[PDB]
């Protein structure tokens, strides 16, 4: 999926 | 402690380039010729429309020191569709590291980018390139249709490279899977027979690969670095690599096994941001048959003796035992900051003494921070802990970053086929590399007698040349004897220092002399054939009359060294040979005064 | 004939603050920044400061590839797939030198936007050494306990980290602010704990890290390599950094660890601490301390734990 | 060498039924039972109007033995329509295979005949049976609109069935496309999930077969033979069939990846009509882990040492290399037309030493041509190739056919629960079947010392008991230690016998005797414990006086032997323990007298 | 006492020799393969006769010639077992096709030539499914079976086989259900192989011993590529030669008759039973050369043979096919 | 359709 800095956003 | 500093070979190239980043030999075979290999990441190429997209030249050894790039890829960058980039090989540091075993070659740029052929992305997935004799293929394994970050977008692979012994490549990727970082091998046969110029995602049958893991595992390099051994006694090559930002930046390093790519072992670092994982390594350094592994840490800092803290470095070494565990010993640096343990070498046996050695560079060390690199040698014991060579950086920083010598480094290649595994070391902050020669190592037995040496006052025997007084005299013979490995003359010449009751001083009297010298020391210039017999020389030494001296208790002192001439056993290079450093090249015996009895 | 340390089995012992928020503001801090904005900070800290300063300052990570995406549309806006406000991506920037109006401070904050990037790791240390050695920008004062607060939620990017941008140069230490600008973070390699802590002491400024999430044990297992530094977890229920500041400068003075410093080419300094009851001794204000040197032979400091006797 | 051959457990079928021509062991594990498995392909049954259909049994080995059969199929012929018969069971030879895996059992008739939903045809198609415990099934893959010798109509499928590690079947039928072969491999989960018994071409989502090829390929015979194992490290077991025709008759072997039917290796024999291919089988041999590879060539004729041809058979060993090839040795057979190779069964570690064993066939072998097995032991290093046991058939011809003592067999299992494989032989010619037991290996370790070894004659120290007179004495200590593994006594029991100045024969004086009985023997019976400490006894001896002897010069030998007490040691069977292989059946020690 | 054979002597390095008599008395056997694949060869068989006597009179010294035909096992799955086709394998192509079988004597060794001339032309054709056909079934019991053929006590006994494909092995027969092995012995009630059905094919090693002990050497008249494959073992099969038949047909007499030259001028010795433990040969042409035992001595027609036989730690010594064994004990 | 027949078809 989207995981990182951007993760939380979504 | 052999390797020729007094004239070393020097490359150099394009400013700026920072030629040396990567170097490597290059022995093709079919011919009895030999060269180097070095990567220039940031090199301008002819490439059209290409910013320094990398370059990697061979720079030969006969005679002159010329480099010529070699032409992997005179291409740009492709088109998927009009006006639709599919590449892009600007910044790629085609270069960043280079591998050569044979006739194959394999050169890398990790930050090579694409753009996918699902979406307008630039994702820096990385590719190498194959040369071997007149074929030449990409290899992307990273390419592929697992994109975006979660995938293999940023793999950069091609970040750290080796070869096996049985022509499998090991390339790691330190940005798969949201950087957990991956590990990929292919069989050789398979990246020439499955190439396609026009397919992207280019896949493989025999591929081993390590997946995706959990979200905790995020930012681990898997791939930061490779290393290949044997590690459980299969004959097939395992591979090793580090990985730095693991266990909570305690960093790791794993072996898995080079058959179904299965985990083996796993080792921890004790320091966190040590980056305990930087450098890897392998070779069997104790003459065991087993390799063992060295594990690099530059930014580790130990307690140092007044309570403090201070980064020096520490590099980790480990002794595969046939159990299958791992004796593994530490060894901290000596200049702080000077990263100790960047790089790691092995040599091969540097002096042909029986046990492999191996190199450790301290790139921002030494005098102006030019950078430093220390020789290490094996024993049956394990590595001997004190460095017997040091390797200091030439050249001063030139423009913002600090020359880096010792960044990288290669060796166990025999170049000069001389019979001594020879070095390369690089400094990419100079744009700079340089070929250190191994000179042969000869190994001394000295013998020294002295007869008698119970020695009596009032046994008057021998006379005084031309004199008829009489005095006490005592023979003294030294003998030496010597050989080597290598090539070397049939004959070397030795320059012998003997002296006389060496515990006394300048003003202290001395009390015993040469017969023909009447002198406490005596030199000589002997000449022995190599690997012959033993060559003896005898001497008549006496003592002074009775009355001339008052010690009769204090011993006497008989100290010999033997000095080798260099500039003459020199080859057909200049290559001058060396004392083994093994042994001492000075031997002491004694003889005391009679005193008394009955 | 006199400092604030006595002098200036051999014992020795001893006898205005500056603040500044060096704020995370990558794409994870969202929550956290809508919290920072609010006066309070002087109503609780006024009584035991004797007066006091603060500034502000934001980083995120080093701007290129692949710590950033270079795609166009998103290299300066990294929330273009979400189409929000994101400001541009920067290693550090300096918006509020060292000022006693508190409004500014209040206002600078409001006026803050969100940035973004990609992996997980900040580059923290990066905004943190140009903070300790650029004090023309801020205004350290002179005599004044400097302290340092880094907000974050995540691990910090390492020295080596930088080898993936093709960053090879180590980190210098000097100050590069052209324009109150870290236009170096694209050019060296983030500093290290060494390099970091040593430029940290040298300034005798003193760290305060302010995390949220169970990224907090990081920065915790830290502290004994960072010696004058200390960390505090914001609850993620936000509104306790007041709370948490004032715990941490009261902890912060109670630690009084001893270093050293050159030698004359050879000397020990077999150093043994005593307590009122590591150097150092907490839950000890102007109280008795007590530290046993021994020294040997085989020529010019003692340092305080970010204080300010050779 | 362990094979109990005193009292081995004899099965006996109908006669003329071929009872032994397969055999397999039935562990169920949801019994906590063991059986036997005989297949009887040309016994008579009960179905209605069929001849010679053919039988599997259950063998008991527990209490007496005595065969039950197994109801699979209790239908007759089936109708595709009113008078229209769509099966020919009759002479199917159902059980000529048996193979067994868990509680699920497998037999195949390959001779069984059917009509075609096409056309009033009468082809072998071949088909098996599956049961699972309470649920048995019809299993027929080469039932299909593939019909005629152009396609499986002839297939046979069941000639050769085998099960692999993760429940799937692997089946060969040597008639497929004008008999080229082929090999089919279904997953178990579906050959139960898509039974249904009024479709008669059943389809399987998952099935893996061979594709038909050259027309160059006709007269292979693939799937003559099947085994199983993993030879590209993926745990998957891959197949590995016989192909005793192909390439001119010379024989193959092709190894395919059980995953997706694609060719792994291929063997080849070296000399035509051999009929390399007949048997093979896959076994790690020398303990590296690596499926070694068997294949029996019972045809084969070796130029003799008198340059003179002589059938007597071969099998070619493989060993597979970490590499990936195989390293491969050859082992020819002893009599002649013995058809040597018929049959090779892995055998487990039949005497738990860490290496795995096999046992070899010569169906026609022997005194009178009833048949004998040959039993090799792994090393590391390969196959031992000298046999360390032979077992010899024991049934004279009944008529017309040879007892064939050896054409089919199975191991592996140990069926007493006594932790050593045994072993079930077949001899369809006289329609029997026998278990033979794997004994347990004792190993032993005995020690002899002497002491002092230079005897003295005037040194007169031990006073000789009964008499005031003094004699030159030494001592003579002897120790024993005993272990072995899986089931055994607690405590062993040897005779030891020694004696003394061995080098004598009756009538020449003997000249040292035991103290205490005057004599140059001594009898003792030792009991030690099993995996226990070492236990000794110390004796004492002592040489007549000067001027009863006057040969000095020759050497006084001290010769100890030690028997086991079998009968004692015998488990609740009668099973009883055996001696290592190489255990000295003596060990010797030697005294000097001193001269002068 | 006597000296009564044709090999000197007739009962340590001792020499052996063997007379190499001319114009021998030959009896050729025609054992044919009648599957449907030998349709066009049997037209051909037809007019072989005549012109055989004309041709072999000038080698031969008289002869006599029979005739028999085979083609395979009358099972399944080597036929049809379908009730139209069980007999008549040529149903779907409505040929008039005589039944299958294994082996068939239908003109013992005469020596009227006009007799062969009348089987053969009489001879039909069959037909089966599976391409190699049972062939060694049928040598076997030509060989062993001497009442019923009529094999002369001196005469070179020749059996030509002619056939167009390879031939069913011995464990082949497992597909039918067969594996019983082969006896060896003579089985023909009226005439007819019977157990075709119940033994398995004889293996080479079977075949090989049952035509020595004979005397029997054998030529296989073969034509398709298949031919290749009986020369390949000819190694396996000592006394036996190959040759391959034109596709063009009229090809028998020339073959048989050049055949049966290489045939004669072949003079190979092989060894037989032992003392319970080498017979290290040594053949030795008329021509200075060192030829092994096994390796005969070929363009040898009337002239001296040789060999010095040594013998070290109840024995026959056999020459190839002849009627004479030599025999040895002590 | 190959074999013995084949020529026939
Ligand atoms: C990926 O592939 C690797 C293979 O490269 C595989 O690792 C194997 O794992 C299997 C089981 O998981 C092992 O199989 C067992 O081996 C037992 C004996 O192994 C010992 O002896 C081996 C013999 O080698 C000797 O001889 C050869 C030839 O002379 C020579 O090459 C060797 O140098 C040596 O002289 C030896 O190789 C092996 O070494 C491993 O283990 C030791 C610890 O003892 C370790 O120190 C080594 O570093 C190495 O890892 C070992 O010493 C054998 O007894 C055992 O048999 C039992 O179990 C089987 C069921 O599996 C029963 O059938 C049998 O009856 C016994 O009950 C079993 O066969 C194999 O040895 C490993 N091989 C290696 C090289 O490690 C991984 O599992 C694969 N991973 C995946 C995910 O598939
Ligand atoms: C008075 O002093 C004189 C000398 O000033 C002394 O005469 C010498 O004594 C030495 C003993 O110290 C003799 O040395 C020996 O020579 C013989 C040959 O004759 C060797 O075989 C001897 O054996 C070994 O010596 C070496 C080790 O010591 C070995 O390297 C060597 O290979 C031999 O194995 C030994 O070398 C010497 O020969 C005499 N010389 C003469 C001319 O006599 C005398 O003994 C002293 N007397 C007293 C009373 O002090
Ligand atoms: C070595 O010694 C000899 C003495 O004979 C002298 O002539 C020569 O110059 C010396 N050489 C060196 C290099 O010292
Ligand atoms: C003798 O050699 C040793 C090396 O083993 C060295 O340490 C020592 O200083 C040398 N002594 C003299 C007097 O040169
Ligand atoms: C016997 O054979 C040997 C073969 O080596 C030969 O040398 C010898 O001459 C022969 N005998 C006679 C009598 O010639
Ligand atoms: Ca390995
Ligand atoms: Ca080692
Ligand atoms: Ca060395
Ligand atoms: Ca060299
Ligand atoms: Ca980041
Ligand atoms: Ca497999
Ligand atoms: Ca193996
Ligand atoms: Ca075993
Ligand atoms: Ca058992
Ligand atoms: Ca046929
Ligand atoms: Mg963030
Ligand atoms: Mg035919």
């Amino acid at each position: 999926g989207r995981r990182g800095d951007l993760a939380t956003i979504h | 402690f052999n390797l020729d500093v007094d004239s070393p070979a020097e490359y150099s190239g394009p400013e700026g380039s920072y030629f040396g980043f990567a170097v490597d030999f290059f022995v093709p075979s079919a011919s009895s010729r030999m060269f180097l290999l070095v990567g220039a990441p940031k090199a301008n190429t002819t490439q059209p429309g290409i910013v320094e997209g990398g370059q990697v030249l061979k720079c030969d050894w006969s005679s002159t020191r010329r480099c010529q790039p070699i032409e992997f890829d005179a291409t740009g960058n492709r088109d998927y569709a009009k006006d639709d980039p599919l590449e892009f090989k600007s910044h790629q540091w085609f270069g960043a590291s280079v591998r050569s075993k044979q006739d194959k070659i394999l050169a890398c740029a990790p930050l090579y980018h694409w753009r996918t052929e699902m979406k307008q992305e630039r994702e820096p997935v990385g590719t190498c390139f194959l040369q071997d004799g007149t074929k030449t293929v990409e290899y992307a394994p990273c390419r592929s249709q697992d994109i975006d970050a979660d995938g293999q977008g940023f793999c950069q692979g091609g970040f750290s490279i080796d070869f096996t012994k049985a022509d499998r490549v090991l390339l790691g990727g330190p940005g798969s899977f949201y950087w957990q970082g991956q590990l990929i091998s292919d069989q050789v046969a398979e990246i020439v027979s499955k190439y396609d110029p026009n397919v992207y995602s280019i896949k493989y049958n025999n591929q081993l690969a390590t997946r995706t893991a959990q979200a905790i595992f995020d930012d681990s390099y898997l791939g930061y670095s490779v290393a290949v051994g044997d590690f459980n006694g299969d004959g097939i090559d395992d591979f090793v690599s580090g990985v730095p930002r693991a266990a909570r930046t305690l960093g790791m390093v794993y072996i898995y096994d080079g058959k179904n790519m299965s985990s083996l072992y796993n080792f921890t670092g004790e320091q966190m941001a040590a980056y305990f994982g930087f450098s890897v390594a392998a070779t069997d350094i104790n003459g065991d048959d087993y390799a063992d592994v060295f594990i690099g840490a530059p930014l580790f800092m130990d307690r140092g003796s007044d309570g403090k803290l201070q980064e020096v470095g520490q590099v980790s070494v480990s002794l595969q035992r046939a159990s299958g565990d791992f004796q593994t010993t530490k060894l901290n640096g000596f200049e702080v900051f000077a990263r100790f343990g960047s790089a790691i070498a092995p040599l091969g046996d540097l002096d042909q003494d029986g046990f492999n050695d191996i190199a450790i560079a301290a790139p921002y060390g030494g005098e102006d921070k030019k950078g430093i690199v220390y020789i290490f040698n094996g024993r049956s014991t394990g590595l001997n802990a004190v460095p017997s060579q040091i390797l200091e950086g030439q050249w001063a920083a030139r423009s913002g970053c600090p020359p880096s010598f010792g960044y990288s480094m290669k060796g166990a290649t025999d170049i000069d086929k001389n019979g001594y595994p020879d070095l390369i070391v690089g400094a990419f902050g100079v744009d700079r590399a340089i070929l250190y020669r191994a000179r042969p190592v000869i190994t001394v037995n000295a013998g020294l007698e002295v007869y008698p040496s119970i020695l009596n006052q009032d046994n008057k025997t021998c006379s005084l040349p031309g004199t008829a007084l009489k005095v006490s005299c005592f023979n003294v013979r030294f003998c030496l004897k010597a050989d080597g490995k290598g090539v070397l003359p049939r004959k070397l010449n030795f320059q012998v220092e003997l002296l006389l009751d060496k515990l006394k001083q300048k003003g202290a009297i001395r009390r015993a002399l040469f017969l023909y010298s009447r002198s406490p020391s005596h030199s000589k210039n002997m000449t022995i054939s190599r690997g012959g017999l033993m060559q003896c020389e005898e001497l008549i030494a006496y003592l002074r009359d009775e009355s001339e001296f008052r010690d009769k208790l204090t011993p006497i002192t008989i100290f010999m060294e033997y000095r080798l001439d260099y500039r003459t056993a020199a080859d057909t290079t200049g290559l001058q040979p060396i004392l083994n450093q093994f042994t001492p090249a000075n031997i002491s015996r004694q003889a005391h005064i009679l005193l008394t009895g009955g | 004939i006199n400092t604030q340390v006595t002098p200036g089995n051999f014992m020795l012992k001893v006898h205005p603050v500056d603040l500044y928020y060096l704020v995370d503001v990558s794409a994870s801090m969202h929550n956290n920044i809508e919290k920072l904005n609010s006066n309070d900070l002087s109503r609780k800290m006024a009584f035991f400061s004797r007066d006091f300063r603060l500034g502000f300052g934001s980083y995120v990570d080093k701007t290129v590839s692949p710590y950033i995406s270079i795609h166009p549309e998103r290299i300066h806006n990294q929330c273009s797939d979400y189409n929000l406000d994101c400001m541009p991506p920067h290693g550090y920037i300096h918006v509020l030198s060292l000022t006693e109006n508190i409004t500014e401070f209040e206002k600078a904050v409001h006026r803050q936007k969100i940035s973004g990037n990609i992996d997980t790791p900040e580059g923290g240390f990066d905004a943190m050494l140009q903070a300790a050695v650029c004090e023309s920008h801020i205004g350290w004062r002179k005599e004044a306990k400097r302290l340092l607060l880094v907000m974050t939620d995540q691990t910090s990017h390492l020295a080596l980290d930088s080898k993936l941008a093709g960053i090879v140069c180590p980190n210098d230490g000097n100050c590069h602010l052209k324009n109150n600008v870290y236009v170096k973070s694209t050019t060296m390699e983030h500093p290290s704990l060494g390099q970091l802590s040593e430029k940290l002491i040298d300034n005798n400024i003193n760290v305060i890290f302010a995390v949220q999430g169970k990224q907090f044990h990081w920065y915790k297992d830290l502290l004994p390599l960072l010696p004058g530094t200390i960390a505090g977890e914001i609850e993620s229920k936000a509104a306790n950094l007041n709370n948490l500041v004032v715990e941490a400068y009261q902890k912060l003075i109670s630690e009084v660890k001893v270093q050293v410093e050159n030698q004359v080419q050879g000397i020990y300094f077999n150093i043994t601490a005593i307590c009122p009851d590591m150097e150092g001794c907490r839950n000890v204000s102007n109280d008795e301390v007590l530290f046993n040197v021994t020294v040997t032979m085989k020529n010019y400091i003692i340092k305080p734990i970010g204080f300010n006797a050779k």
